[PDB]
RNA sequence: AGCUGUACCGGAAGGUGCGGCUGG
RNA sequence: GUGGGAGAGGGUGGUGGAAUUCCCGGAGUAGCGGUGAAAUGCGCAGAUACCGGGAGGAACGCCGAUGGCGAAGGCAGCCACCUGGUCCACCCGUGACGCUGAGGCGCGAAAGCGUGGGGAGCAAACCGGAUUACCCGGGUAGUCCACGCCCUAAACGAUGCGCGCUAGGUCUCUGGGUCUCCUGGGGGCCGAAGCUAACGCGUUAAGCGCGCCGCCUGGGGAGUACGGCCGCAAGGC
């Protein structure tokens, strides 16, 4: 339909879950995907194997809406981050640049308890 | 902050004869400019904890020398304060 | 009675009118407070690491002068008033200190 | 190696060598360790004072993006 | 019995305990339990309460909600004769019905339960929530909450279970237990407390749901002045402010007072005074 | 892993909030 | 006194970016979130993930350290002003002007209180979900600012302050010189003599001495009782 042919990848890597959103050069989606929509539940999301399947999943649609390479941009540092970065790399997608964009505080508001007692 | 200026002018009228910089009146003087210009800051900053501290250091001194100075010779001693204005 | 640095960053994107009067009225604001000039530094357009004020372009001005140090604040508050001004910084004139040699 | 003995004689106090001053940032806009940049302490205090200051100018990155996995 | 204990865990494959003698019979004694009064225990356990307090008790109800206690406490409790166990939860059955049944015949009751305190607070609430026609409950409850039941109207103790039960009933620390005595050292401190109840409430009935809903705005910000306390949990208050101030005076009652100063009758007053007059 | 100042606790065999200590 | 040096020492103004939340606009659809595993919760009134603009509050990533400063408490974005302490060199001035210190006076983390603001995140009490606490989702005080109270601690190096003497080795921060080295001041480790019940301390003494202050006299009852002083109260002495 939009046949952008030419769009980037964000990749939203979390310790519960990773998804997969497609989107033209001006940032707006066209297509995305998740380790839920492929059907795990529970922390079967988090798994590598749901991060290969949400990344192919997200690219099969998107070359349907004729797309032919992206420029992918991961954020966070879960489980599914090298496995999706492999899945999207293979799945024909002319990948050109690989790029880090996890968004961290400088020291800026309160973390939960959870996640303090760091020094 | 004094500068240089006020500090001279401070220590040549005060000094007992040429080249005095350390006689009990001119350390005397030097801790009254001290004293009068961090009593005017204090006044400004009023919770300025850390100062007040320097100011009690700084008076304790100054009494401590006049005390000495009235011991010695009373007659510098009454001079030096009337001309000076402290305790008054 | 000190040697300071300002340092001006302001709208790229102004003629050659726009920024003549630009560049005559700070300097007015800055003989205003009896600030005298040692010399004047025009770095001209550079690019920015960020954008600052959506723009990625900024003209640089960088003037050596010696002021009373009282005023210095007010200085920086008269001269942060335009729109076309992004970035006003004031800093006390220091020692090139050598490493390295 | 080290930053220093990869440059020449340059000021640290200089709040706009833009030139010299990126050698001393990582991939990421962030400023160096001594175990890289190979400098004493009081060099290194008087490098990041530098360094903040000219990020604050806008000619140095707070922070930027790694090309990498 | 510290000795006996081992050999009846041991002897099934097997928790605090009252392994001690003289103590047991100690509580039962403030609880004054004879051939005129029957007794309901919720948490009989092992039984080892059960057989001293039988050894001269009228009736014996015992409720046990796990059933894998079940099997031991028959043939613990062989000799005994007195014993009936109602296998259920006493929150979720209904002890009026269990009081007209099993001690028709009996005359009086006198509730004795030695159980985990997480569990405690809730039973007794209930007990005394129900109105029932019982004489008086005997708990060991984990005497930090104790003084609190009896809590005279300052020292950190009076809070709003104070306020509940003096209420409700009477309530005054009876026993101090000693620390060790029990298997595991329970690193606390516990005290034997009876209630009584009384005919009807200590004061007005007027509004038990505002009564009880000013009781709890009162002590939200315990350490607040009373005042700050009203305007800020009391509904909305904001808005209401002017009468609230107007409403303490003509009881005699100061703004800044910090609730926790304030007896039953005075909370009683302020409850009619509010009431009627804030709506 | 505990301890401690303070403040609460109507699922206190004790728990939690804000800080501190190692006497882990 | 003159010349110079380092520093999250303190107060007052002012601005820089990252991030969370929220509002608006765009694009897109079925989950998102959370756990040991799940549930409560949010979402077809369009949630999550994405891009752009705006609002507000709080804290300052990298450097950053076994680092630095202060009497302790404690103190980290950057700029400016005002200001305290301290080190070194020259060995210029006064000529014992010194040390300690019962009372007094001032400062004093956090948690609390009063009078007004403020409120993004987190979060006692409380409200719900799983499984006794724990853990999960919400949430008032509080955390922030101004002024005035409170005056406590594992307020600790569990080591009062000052001065002199008694082997060294090594790492480090910061001055000076005649710069392989030598000479000051801080912070750490290992160790002579010595000390200690032992552990351990050891030029930063817990060694050998002198001066002044504070405190101890078996445990529990008990920091409780009464009295007095202070506090709005909690409570403190």
């Amino acid at each position: 339909k939009r046949q952008v042919a030419s769009g980037r990848a964000y990749i939203h890597a979390s310790y519960n879950n990773t998804i997969v959103t497609i989107t033209d050069p001006d940032g707006n989606p066209i297509t995305w995907s998740s380790g839920g929509v492929i059907g795990y539940k529970g922390s079967r999301k988090g798994t590598p194997y749901a991060a290969q399947l949400a990344a192919l999943d997200a690219a099969k649609k998107a070359m349907a809406y004729g797309m032919q390479s992206v420029d992918v941009i991961v954020r966070g540092t879960g489980a599914g981050r090298e496995q999706a970065i492999r899945a999207l790399q293979a799945s024909g997608l002319q990948v050109k640049s690989i790029v880090d964009d996890t968004p961290v505080p400088h020291n800026g508001c309160r973390p939960k308890k959870k996640f303090r007692k760091a020094s | 902050p004094i500068t240089k200026e006020e500090k001279q002018k401070v220590i040549q009228e005060f000094a007992r004869f040429p080249g005095d910089t350390g006689s009990t009146e001119v350390q005397v003087a030097l801790l009254t400019l001290r004293i009068n210009r961090l009593s005017e800051h204090l006044k400004v900053h009023k919770k300025d904890h850390h100062s007040h501290r320097g100011l009690l250091m700084m008076v304790g001194q100054r009494r401590r020398l006049l005390r000495y100075l009235q011991r010695e010779d009373p007659e510098r001693y009454r001079a030096l304060i009337e001309k000076l204005g402290i305790r008054g | 009675m000190r040697r300071y640095e300002v340092n001006i960053v302001l709208n790229p994107n102004l003629d050659q009118s726009q920024l003549a009067l630009e560049k005559e009225i700070i300097q007015r604001a800055l003989e205003n407070y009896g600030a005298r000039v040692e010399k004047v530094e025009e770095l001209g357009l550079r690019r920015l690491a960020y954008p600052i004020a959506k723009d990625p372009q900024g003209y640089f001005l960088w003037y050596q002068v010696e002021m009373p140090e009282d005023r210095v604040n007010d200085l920086a508050r008269e001269l942060r008033i335009r729109d076309n001004v992004r970035r006003v910084m004031v800093v006390k004139s220091q020692e090139p200190f050598l490493a390295n040699a | 190696a080290k930053v220093k003995a990869t440059l020449g004689e340059f000021d640290l106090r200089d709040y706009r060598n833009v030139e010299v001053l990126k050698r001393f940032l990582s991939e990421t806009g962030k400023i160096l360790p001594r175990r890289r940049t190979g400098l004493s302490a009081k060099e290194q205090r008087i490098l990041a004072k530098t360094i903040k200051r000219a990020r604050i100018l806008g000619l140095l990155p707070f922070t930027e993006k790694l090309v990498r996995k | 019995t510290p000795i006996r204990t081992k050999e009846i865990l041991k002897k099934y494959g097997f928790q605090n305990f009252l392994i001690d003698t003289n103590i047991l019979n100690r509580i039962v004694d403030h609880a004054e339990v004879t051939e005129k009064t029957g007794v309901i225990e919720i948490g009989p356990g092992i039984g080892a309460l059960t057989e001293q307090l039988a050894k001269r008790a009228k009736k014996v109800v015992a409720f046990e909600i796990d059933q894998r206690l079940l099997p031991i406490l028959k043939d613990t409790l062989s000799p005994y004769e007195n014993v009936t166990v109602i296998h259920q939860d006493v929150l979720k059955a209904d002890v009026k019905s269990v009081i007209e049944e099993q001690f028709q015949d009996c005359d009086e009751i006198m509730v004795v339960a030695n159980l985990p305190y997480y569990v405690t607070t809730p039973i007794i609430m209930k007990l005394l929530e129900e109105h029932l026609p019982l004489k008086g409950i005997v708990v060991m409850l984990q005497k930090e909450v104790a003084e609190r039941m009896a809590a005279d109207p300052s020292s950190k103790e009076y809070g709003s279970l104070s306020i509940a039960v003096q209420f409700y009933t009477e309530a005054k620390t009876v026993m101090i237990v000693p620390k060790t005595v029990f298997v595991p050292q329970p690193n606390v401190d516990s005290a034997v407390i009876r209630l009584i109840l009384r005919d009807g409430p200590a004061v007005d009935v007027e509004n038990e749901s505002f009564f009880f809903q000013l009781i709890k705005a009162s002590f939200a910000q315990r350490r607040k002045t009373l005042l700050n306390n009203l305007v800020n949990n009391l509904p909305e208050g904001k808005a209401q402010k002017s009468t609230i101030e107007q409403v303490l005076e003509e009881t005699n009652i100061d703004g800044k007072r910090r609730g926790e100063s304030l007896s039953i009758e005075e909370f009683a007053a302020l409850s009619n005074g509010l009431y009627k007059a804030l709506f």
